[PDB]
Formats: structure tokens, sequence, C-alpha cells
């Protein structure tokens, strides 16, 4: 049950991966930090589906 | 025309044979003896297939107005002769064990030679008629040759009426026909009103019957397990392969059949001969009311190709050589039943539960009928296949969807009785001529496999017949 | 319910089908020999029927 | 020039083991060894030799070695064997396992063994044909003769002719189902040629040529319905695919191997190299129906592998969960999509053939198949449970092993593709993890008073064991390091790509 359920969390984890990869194409955490406010000059509606599912 | 020394040469085959007929004739009055007889009438038609050679010296010709050599004939010619070499071998074991009169079984063979070589020359509508019922008088009399069985004179009787009645309904249609036509010349005919178009249909009916169509194929189970095993070589290889040479040769030649409406019928029957062929093949447990479902759908696929031979020419070979397939197969499978009844045994007692083991039993001979049997499906490394892939690709080539769809799913269906019978013989178990008989089945074995893997040479052979 | 598995069964049917006409066809051949001739009577028919259709 | 050799020796291997079948009985289990151990040489030897890391731009002809031959000349069927580099990674796949056929069926001497192995060389050097062919007819000829023999292994081998389970069910459809798509696909084959003979005038069968035959629109679709028919029912897609588990839980495991591996890695092969490049627009206009029996494949052969009862089943049906994922990698325009699909093809065939073998293994050791009957027998066993327990983990996306690379670089090009229908597929992962554990726990967790045949256990040989660590170890350098066969099959899937791309 635990195995199971950790893997709901991980599929959820891994949903925010493939979103971040679409959007912002390195997945790099410091690139990401200076990469993030430059993609992101226009739309920012999904940002919230990729940052909640990361969640 | 009169005679010259070309049309001497032309007619070879058809002397040959003739002049074994009369020597085993007086042989048989002089002695009445096996072992001469058989040796006299192997002679002959070993000495009709060297002629063979001969007539191919000579040029594609006329004899007289009742018919026409070509190199197509040459190679029906062939077809026939070998079967004839094919049931002599597989009658002497078997007659061996016959109690007496053992003599005039290859007297009847060398008439159906004299019937099978005679249509193949085909150019009038009459020698249609003298080859067909010259073809017939053998097999009306040699599936019931050791008519003391219940069931062999029960075979001939049956046959005797049904191809009585086959041939009266040929006669009234090729008369018909003539009404309209001046001549009944195949070339001469057709030079698209109701009466021939009428009278072509009756002829349809007195030829489908001997080629086992669909709405007249009951005659093929029945003789077929009441006739002897060295008979059903001949009835079911050569009596089918010369007469579709006859048949292909009509439709080729005359205008009418270039016409659509005879095309249709041929076609749905075609249709149905494949379909009611293989689904009732399967629930049965003899292996000679097997083969005979067999062959319906074997001459099926022949007839899915004779329909667009004309759209396109690659029809002519591919119905040649699925054919010299065809023949291969049959006379290595009914050489291992025959073969199994070294003596007369009286009534042989051969099915497919009957055929448990005999790899244990005889492993050589089962392998014969396995590798056979899967060249009767469509399985490859086997002849079988390649004749099966010319007649896919001619029905793809006239766009005839249902009939190459029919062939498949037909294909499809009749693949599990050819499969049980392959596996059936590796369940657990329940004289000089016989080891001669092995010979043919087992050089027969040895060609369908090369002949599968390697295909190029029988094509080679084929495009050199065809004009 | 996957306890069997079912789209290999509703697949299989074309055997099934097959297996059965193929049963009533062998049933349709009777031995006697009137019928056979029968059967080349309504062979004729058809033909002759298929043949005026056309 | 090596292509003619390495795919006869299969052939070779069997005439010489049925020749030496009459000189001895232990010939031709060390015979076969060698003989695959020649096929791997050569396979490997393209590997290293070839100029694998190749340009990626240089057009769809590229091969490393290539062979020709004019076998029938009158419609241009020719002998045209040529390697590609994502072909040579499945020629080494397939000796690798023919390496494992042949060990397993090691120590297994019946009344006749020699047909037994000239049968597992002929199917396996079929395989080896079918991943080498550009002509299509070879093509189609090795497609089909690789079919015939591995229904002898069923009948005559599924059961030495006691119980007729093992012929008319299992064995029957197995043939059937193939067929008869088989010969779909031919017509396929055919229309398409005569199409291309109007256009151009010249009767050929040959893959470059008949790759840009100019076909209208509403016609190509018909002839790209045909290709994927025979296609579909040789992966296990989700209208046809009922004969996998019958074939696997029939055969012998060996046999399985065979059935399972390879067998299902030549449909998206043929996907990849012969559906995709010949009909651009018509498979453009397919794709949709593609994913959607991609993601109906995922979640249907989970919930049957969850609702299964024995073993052999299990994994079968495990097959065409896994086999969902490449069929929409394969019905993308990614790079990426098609890269993460050779990867969890390769790691699909190593994780499958590892839990067959154990599976036979378990069932010699205690003699019942069924597995609930089973249970606790991880106090009996020694090393059974344990590499099996890893084998199970494999086959989810656990990471260490290629099958989570595989599985998650096909959505991380399929959301780069198409949002929605990649959202739906990656919830397959959760149910990866529930029929995976109730395998394990099924099977291996419990007390081993669920069964009377549970308390005697033999031991476990050496050579078994030698051949299950290389397995666990090879897939775990998959896993952690798969950049050289990435490296490997760049260009070939990106001309695949380019042509798909350009060709719309």
């Amino acid at each position: 049950k635990a195995f199971v359920v950790t893997r709901v969390g991980d599929v959820f984890l891994a949903f925010a991966l493939f979103i971040l990869y679409n959007e912002l194409g390195t997945l790099n955490f410091r690139e990401m930090v200076e990469l993030a406010p430059a993609h992101f000059a226009d739309g920012n509606n999904m940002l919230m589906w990729a940052t909640l599912m990361l969640l | 025309m009169t005679i010259t020394p070309q049309n001497l040469i032309a007619l070879l085959p058809l002397l040959i044979v003739g002049l074994t007929v009369v020597v085993v004739m007086l042989s048989i009055a002089w002695r009445r003896n096996h072992f001469l007889n058989a040796t006299l009438s192997v002679i002959g038609l070993n000495a009709a297939l060297v002629s063979l050679w001969f007539v191919g010296q000579a040029g594609a010709m006329d004899v007289t107005p009742l018919m026409r050599v070509d190199g197509f004939a040459m190679l029906y010619t062939g077809l026939v002769l070998l079967a004839s070499l094919a049931t002599c071998t597989f009658a002497y074991p078997w007659l061996e064990g016959y109690n007496d009169n053992k003599d005039e079984f290859y007297l009847l063979v060398l008439i159906a030679a004299l019937g099978g070589i005679l249509l193949a020359n085909a150019n009038h509508l009459a020698s249609l008629f003298l080859g067909i019922e010259l073809i017939s008088l053998p097999l009306f009399g040699l599936v019931g040759y050791a008519f003391r069985q219940k069931r062999s004179l029960e075979a001939s009787i049956k046959y005797t009426i049904l191809s009585a009645a086959a041939s009266s309904f040929l006669l009234f249609g090729m008369a018909l026909v003539y009404a309209q036509s001046g001549d009944l010349s195949f070339v001469a005919l057709g030079k698209n009103e109701p009466l021939l178009l009428a009278g072509f249909g009756l002829m349809i009916v007195g030829l489908g019957f001997k080629l086992s169509l669909v709405p007249f194929h009951l005659w093929t189970p029945d003789v077929y397990q009441g006739a002897p095993a060295p008979v059903s070589t001949f009835l079911a290889t050569a009596s089918k392969i010369a007469i579709f040479g006859v048949v292909m040769r009509l439709f080729l030649y005359a205008p009418v059949g270039d016409s659509e409406a005879i095309r249709v019928v041929l076609a749905i029957i075609a249709f149905a001969s494949i379909i009611f062929g293989n689904l009732m093949a399967l629930s049965q447990t003899n292996i000679k009311r097997l083969l005979g479902y067999s062959s319906i759908s074997h001459l099926g696929y022949l007839l899915v190709a004779l329909i667009a031979l004309q759209t396109g020419e690659m029809s002519m070979e591919a119905v040649g050589v699925y054919l010299a397939g065809y023949l291969f197969s049959s006379l290595g499978a009914f050489g291992v039943v025959s073969l199994m009844s070294s003596p007369y045994r009286g009534p042989d007692a051969d099915s497919l539960f009957s055929y448990r083991g005999l790899f244990w039993h005889r492993p050589i001979l089962a392998a014969v009928m396995t590798v056979m049997m899967l060249s009767l499906a469509g399985i490859p490394m086997t002849l079988g296949f390649i004749g099966k892939f010319y007649v896919l690709a001619v029905g793809v080539q006239a766009h005839l969807w249902w009939l190459v769809g029919a062939v498949v799913v037909g294909s499809a269906i009749g693949l599990y009785y050819y499969l049980r019978v392959a596996v059936s013989l590796y369940l657990h178990a329940p004289n000089w001529q016989y080891s001669a008989g092995g010979i043919v089945v087992l050089i027969s074995a040895l060609l369908v496999l090369v002949l599968g893997v390697w295909p190029q040479p029988l094509i080679s052979i084929v495009r050199l017949a065809m004009p | 319910l996957l306890k069997r598995d079912p789209l290999n069964s509703m697949m299989n049917i074309p055997a099934v089908l097959s297996r059965f006409a193929g049963k009533g066809l062998l049933l349709s051949e009777n031995g006697y020999l009137r019928w056979y001739v029968a059967s080349m009577s309504i062979g004729a028919v058809v033909v002759l029927a298929l043949l005026m259709v056309l | 020039m090596l292509l003619p050799w390495l795919i006869l020796i299969p052939f070779i291997g069997g005439f010489l083991c049925w020749q030496t079948e009459r000189f001895g009985v232990k010939v031709p289990r060390w015979i076969a060894l060698i003989t695959m151990g020649l096929t791997l040489a050569l396979s490997l030897q393209l590997w290293l030799q070839g100029g694998y890391s190749l340009t990626q731009s240089a057009g769809i002809p590229q091969w490393q070695s290539e062979f020709d031959m004019p076998w029938i000349p009158r419609f241009g069927i020719s002998i045209h064997l040529a390697i590609d580099g994502l072909s040579l990674l499945m020629v080494v796949l397939t000796g690798l396992l023919g390496v494992l056929a042949v060990l397993c069926s090691w120590k297994e001497i019946e009344k006749y063994q020699g047909f037994f192995h000239l049968n597992l060389m002929w199917i396996l050097g079929g395989v080896i044909g079918v991943f080498l062919a550009i002509d299509m007819f070879l093509f189609f000829f090795f497609w089909e003769m690789m079919l015939v023999p591995m229904y002898f292994l069923i009948a005559l081998w599924g059961h030495k002719a006691s119980d007729g389970k093992t012929r008319i069910t299992a064995a029957t459809k197995f043939f059937i189902y193939t067929q008869a798509s088989g010969l779909v696909m031919l017509i396929a084959i055919l229309a398409l040629v005569f199409v291309h003979y109007n256009a151009t005038g010249v009767w050929t069968f040959n893959y470059e040529e008949l790759l840009n035959t100019p076909m209208s629109s509403g016609v190509e679709y018909l002839l790209m319905l045909g290709f994927f028919i025979a296609f579909a029912v040789k992966m296990p897609v989700v209208p046809l695919h009922g004969w996998l588990p019958d074939a696997h839980s029939q055969a012998p495991t060996a046999g399985s191997v065979d059935l399972a591996g390879i067998l299902l890695k030549t449909a998206a092969y043929g996907l990849l190299r012969f559906s995709l490049p010949l009909f651009p627009n018509a498979s453009a206009e397919f794709a949709p129906i593609a994913m959607w029996l991609g993601v109906i494949g995922i979640f249907y052969g989970a919930w049957m592998a969850f609702a299964q009862t024995d073993i052999k089943r299990l994994i079968a049906y495990t097959s065409v969960s896994h086999m969902g994922f490449v069929l929409i990698a394969i019905y993308t325009g990614s790079q990426l999509a098609y890269q993460g699909a050779v990867i969890q093809m390769i790691a699909h065939g190593l994780s499958a053939a590892g839990l067959f073998i154990l599976c036979g293994q378990l069932y010699e050791r205690i003699h019942t198949r069924d597995m609930r009957m089973m249970g606790g027998l991880w106090s009996k066993m020694k090393w059974l449970p344990a590499l099996s327990l890893f084998f199970a983990v494999a086959t989810l996306g656990m990471p260490g092993t290629g099958n989570f690379v595989g599985e998650f670089m096909i959505l991380f090009g399929s959301f780069q593709v198409v949002p929605v229908i990649t959202v739906i597929s990656t919830f397959g992962l959760v149910f990866a993890s529930v029929y995976s554990l109730a395998m394990l726990h099924r099977a291996y967790f419990g007390k081993a008073k669920s069964q009377i045949a549970s308390q005697e256990l033999p031991g476990m040989s050496l050579r078994e064991l030698f051949m299950i660590l290389l397995l666990v170890v090879l897939l775990v350098l998959l896993g952690f390091y798969p950049q050289p066969i990435l490296d490997t099959s760049h260009s070939a899937i990106g001309n695949i790509q380019q042509w798909f791309v350009n060709s719309v």
C-alpha cells in the first residue's frame, strides 16, 4: 500500500517534470532559476499546472 | 490437309502411346503376365516422354482442323505422362496381392494416357469430346477394378452414371452453340446473343463435373474413398490436369469468353468452390476423403487465375506453375497412401485416426506425407506457395478483390486440416518394386522442396513452353 | 471481470462461425445419387438465371 | 558482405545438428552454443568496426553494410539485405536471446533433440532476416517463414502429444491470427507496387524507389491500414492480441523467450522502417486512432494482468501493456520519442526474458503452475526469488533499469507533440505497480503452508544463475548508462523523423 501510494505521488511528480521540459527546456535547478523569468514574458497560466502538480 | 512428316513428328505423343496399347494387348493375349505387361507399359510411357523432345524440334503448328500443337500442349502432355508413370509404379505393389486377372490394369491406364494427351492438343470442339471420353472409360472401369469389395463397385456405379450425365450435358451444349456459329472450331466460334451463351452454360455444366466445381463436387469424396489408391493417383492428378488445359484454351481463343456475361458466372463458381470446399473439409477423419475435399479447393484456385487470363499475360504461367506444383504434391501424398497398402489386403484401412504414429513405424514415408501436406496448404519452402503466390498476383492484377480475398480466407480455413494430418503422424503409436514406389515419392519430395526454396528453373521451363 | 480474457474470445468467433458453417456444409452432403443429379440440374438453373440477369 | 553469412548461420547450424544427431546425442547442445557465439561475434563486429556514430542527416538511404543479389528477376525481387544502426541493435539482441534459448535448453535430452534445435535455429534465423530486410518480398518471406516452425514447437513440444490443448487452441490461434494479416500486407505490397508500375513503368520490389512513389490521396490510406494490420497482430495491439497469452503459457519457456522477447520487436521495427516512411500523409491522418489504441492497450493489459491467476499468462499480459507506449511513440513527430522507444524496446526484451526463464525455473522446481496455490517460498529458495524481485521491479518504471528511461522519454516527446493523450497515458505506471506487486505478493510473500508441495524444494544450478546474473547486470547498465546505444541509433531515427516531417 505504501508502494502503490508512493508511485501515485511519483506519477504526480513526473507530470511536472514533463511540463518543465516542455516550457523551460533545461532541468538544472540554477539554470532553471534564471531561465524561468526569461521564458515567461507572455504566458503564465500553464505554470500553475506545473507547480501544483509538482506540489 | 493431308499427312506430312511434320504432322507425324507433331503427333508423336499420340502415336507412341497408341502403339503401346497394341503391343500391350498382344502381350496380354500371348502370355498374360504381370511383369511383362508392367515393363511394356512403362517403357511406352517413357518412350512418350523421350519423344516430347522430338516434337519440341517441331514448331507451333496444326495437324488437322481438330488439333493445334503449341508449346503450351508440350508441357501439358508432360504432366499427364508423369502421372501415368506415377500410377503404374503405384499399382504394381497394390496389384501383387490381387487374386486374378492382374493385367488389364495397364491397358486401361494406357487408354487414359491417350485421352489425356488428346485434350492437351485441342483446336476443335470435337477433339474436346474425343479426349474427355477416352479418359473416362478407363476411369469408368478402373475405379471398378477390384469390384470384389462392397464399395469399389459402389464407387464405380456412382461415377459411371454421373460422368455419362456430364458428357450428355456437354454434348447438348456443344451443339446449341454451333446453331449460331457456322463452325465448332474454338477460333471460328464467336464470329452476345442468348443461344450461344446458353449453349456455353451447358458446356460449363458438362466440364465442371470433371473439374469438381461447386454444384458438381458430390462425386469427389465417394469415388476417392471407393477407388483403389493407385487409381486415386491418376484420378486426382492426370484427369483434371489434362482437362484444365482444354477449358483454358477455349476461353483464350473464343471471343465469346471475352464477354463479361460468362466471366461473372465462372467467378461465382470459383468463389463458391473455395468456400464450399474448405469449410466441409475440416470434419473429415479419412485421408482419401480428405484429399478429395482438397481437390475441390485446388481447382477453385485455378479458376480464379483463369477468370483473369484475359487481363494481363501473367495468367498463362500462373496456371502452368500451379498445375506443376499441384501434380507433385498430390502424387507424393497419394503415393504414401498407396504405399501403406503394400499388399492388396482386401479393403485398405486408411483413416486420420488410423494414421496415429507412422513416424516410429516408417519414418521416411511420414516425412514425405508431411512435406507434401505442408505443400498443399501454402507454407513456404514448398512449390505450392509459389503457385499460390501467382494466383494472388493474378487476382490483384485484374482487381478481383472478392476472389483473392476468398483464396486468403480459404487458405486460412484450409490450413487447419492439413496441419492435423501433419502432426497426427507424430503421436504415440497405436519387394523390389515397392522400393521403386518409395523412390518415386521420395524423388517427388526432393523436387517440391528444391523448387519451393529455388523456384526459378521451373519458371524458365514454363516461359519456354508458353507461346 | 477479466479473469477470462474477453477480446481473445470475441475475435475467435471467425473460427466458431467457420467450424459451425463447415459442419453444416458436411451435413448438406447426402450420398444418395439422385440428389447429386438434382445438384447438377439446380446448378444449371442458377447459371442460366445468373446469365439471363446479365 | 557479412549479411548473407549472418542470416545463414542459424540455418547451417540446424543442418549440422541434425546431421550429427546420428553421430551423438550430447552434440547439438554444444554445437548450438558455439553457433550462436559466432552469430554474436559477427553482430558485435558490426557494432564495433562500423561507424555507429555516423551522419545524422545522410538521407533515408544509409547503411553500414549492404548486400544485393538477383533472386526472381521478373519482378526485381532481390536479396537486398542492408543493415542500419537500429537494425544492428536488433541483431545483437536476438543473438543474446538465442544464447539464452540454447542455454535454457541445456541438459534437455529427449527421444529427438536435433529436431528441436534445427527448429530452434530456424526460428531465430528468421527473425534476423526480418531485421535485415529492405526488399519487400524478402521481408515478407522471412516474416512468414519464422512463423511456421514455432507451430511445430508448440505442437510437438508444448506437451508430447498427450493433451489436445497444446495444438487445437493455442498453436492454431497463433498460426491463423498471424497468417491472415500477413496475406493482407502482401496484397498491400502488391497494390503499392502496381500503382508505382503505372507511375513509372518498372516492376520493382525495392524500398528506395517505392519510398517516393506518387499516389493520390484516399488511395495510400487503405494500404497503410493494410500494412498496420499485419504489424498489429504480431506486436500486441488492442483489437487483435488473443494469441499472445495462449502462446506463452503453453510453449516451453525457451520457445516463450523467442515468442515474447524478439517476435514482439519486429512489428514496431516495421512500423518505424516500412510503414512510416512509405505512407507519410496516411500515417498523419491515422495518427489519432493510433494514439487511442495505444492508451487503451496500456490500461487494458494492466487490468487483465491484475485479474489473472497464473504466471505465464501474467507476464504475457504485461507485454501488451508495454507495447502501447511504443505505438504512441512511433505515431508522433518527435525524435526523442522514437529514441525512447528503442531503449524501451531493448529493455522490454531483456525484462521479459529473465521473468520467463525464472517462471519456467520455478515450475520445474515445484511442479505447480498456479500462482495463488503457492506462497511464502522465500524461506525455501535461496536465489530464485531475490533475483525475481528485481525483475518484477524492472518491469515497472524503476530507475537504474532500462524500462524507466525508455517509457519516460516517450512521455517527454509525447507531451511535446500533444498534451491530452499523453496525460492519460502516464497513469499506466500506477497500474504497472499494482500488477507487479500482485505477482510478488501472491508468489513469494506469505507462509509456505499455503501448499503441501511447498515443503520439499530443490537447489539451483550454477549456469542458470550465471545467465540470470548476466541479464540483471546488463539491464542495470542499460538503465544507468544508455548513451552508447542512443548515439548508435540517432541517425537512423533522425532521417525517419525528418522524412515524416518534411514529406507532410
